[PDB]
């Protein structure tokens, strides 16, 4: 469902403004996965390049949170 | 954040 | 729903959150720059003055996993962004604020009591004095705000009704 991948990216950048990074993580890689399933079922070429466009730009922001939980991370209490 | 937030929710 | 729609739909964020989330990311290393469990205030200071309320919700997200880190001079930082984040929109933020200001309370606030009852007596004394001087007035300030809260559970529990028990004696 088209429809539930865009709502899942909402959902997914939503927790990560709140700063719930271990959500937005969740919805973040379910969307990858969601995303990358999905894109292999294209058969047009060009539209499988444009959604891997749309994913990669997604992987840049879930590389983003993780990396903010990995600075969280690095202070021990 | 909320202008992020309504960017987001538009 | 078209394969176009929803990629223009998703994309339309994303430079939102690719700026956001870099500016984020850059201050909390900031704030990590000069972290220390010896004085954690120095920390909540560099968060205070990026000014950024995300950045201050992180940092207290961790702190308040640990309150004896938390010293007396720590709490007339904490209390005004408290104060903030009890005004928040956001449940999550309330959240953060209500916690932050249980452990103040239950970590500080005999202290500062028995501090402002003591008779007149040392310069770092006499800060010290100013500075519980300064937290009731910010906790008085904020006890106003909290009783307002503490009915909207109703019958129920809620975090405003622990907080205004635990400030009764303001």
């Amino acid at each position: 469902s088209l429809q539930m991948i865009v709502e899942n990216v909402k959902l997914a950048r939503e927790y990560a403004l709140l700063g719930n990074y271990d959500s937005a993580m969740v919805y973040y890689q379910g969307v990858l996965d969601q995303m990358n399933k999905y894109l292999y079922s294209v058969k047009d070429t060009h539209l499988r390049q444009k959604w891997q466009q749309v994913w990669q730009e997604i992987n840049v922001e879930a590389k983003q949170v993780k990396d903010i939980m990995k600075t969280l991370e690095s202070f021990k209490l | 954040i909320e202008e992020a937030l309504q960017i987001i929710h538009s | 729903l078209v394969d176009e729609d929803a990629m223009s739909q998703i994309r339309k964020g994303h430079d939102t959150m690719f700026v956001v989330l870099t500016s984020r990311h850059k201050n909390l290393d900031t704030v990590r720059a000069v972290w220390t469990t010896g004085d954690i205030k120095t920390s909540v200071d560099s968060a205070v003055a990026i000014n950024d309320l995300s950045v201050v919700v992180d940092l207290l997200n961790i702190v308040n996993q640990k309150a004896s880190l938390w010293k007396l001079d720590l709490c007339t930082t904490v209390l005004p962004q408290i104060e903030k984040l009890l005004q928040s929109k956001y449940e999550s933020y309330v959240q953060t604020g209500c916690t932050s200001l249980k452990l103040i309370l239950q970590r500080f606030l005999p202290l500062i009591t028995d501090i402002l009852a003591a008779p007149p007596s040392d310069i770092s004394r006499e800060e010290r004095l100013h500075k519980c001087r300064l937290c009731f007035k910010q906790l008085k300030s904020i006890s106003g705000l909290v009783k307002s809260k503490s009915g909207l559970s109703g019958r129920h529990g809620s975090a405003f009704r622990e907080l205004h028990l635990l400030m009764a004696s303001l």
